[PDB]
């Protein structure tokens, strides 16, 4: 006689609301992996990708 | 749930802390449990409750 404080072992469904921002247009992929003219290694080319 | 039954143990050890604070309490306050009342008039004495 008396009371217990316990766990749950219960599953419940999933639902997901997905926030993504604009965006529509694709990015170079490629053809800095298809560039004929590649730099060398200590003069390496960095190349922002948005 | 590899590791076994430490959170049943931390719970039961919280549960029994918060029990003996009940009880605590109850010993410390519930000496009499004849409730009596403050009477109406007060005149004892000229001292001031
Ligand atoms: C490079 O070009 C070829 C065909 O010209 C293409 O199949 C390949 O996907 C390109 N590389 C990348 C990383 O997209």
């Amino acid at each position: 006689k008396g009371i217990y404080q316990t766990s749950n072992f219960r599953v419940q469904p999933t639902e997901s609301i997905v926030r993504f921002p604009n965006i529509t247009n694709l990015c170079p992929f490629g053809e800095v992996f298809n560039a004929t003219r590649f730099a060398s290694v200590y003069a390496w080319n960095r190349k922002r990708i948005s | 749930l590899q590791y076994g039954s430490f959170c049943t143990q931390l719970n039961r050890a919280l549960t029994g802390i918060a029990v003996e604070q009940d009880k605590n309490t109850q010993e410390v306050f519930a000496q009499v449990k004849q409730i009596y009342k403050t009477p109406p008039i007060k005149d004892f004495g000229g001292f001031n409750f």
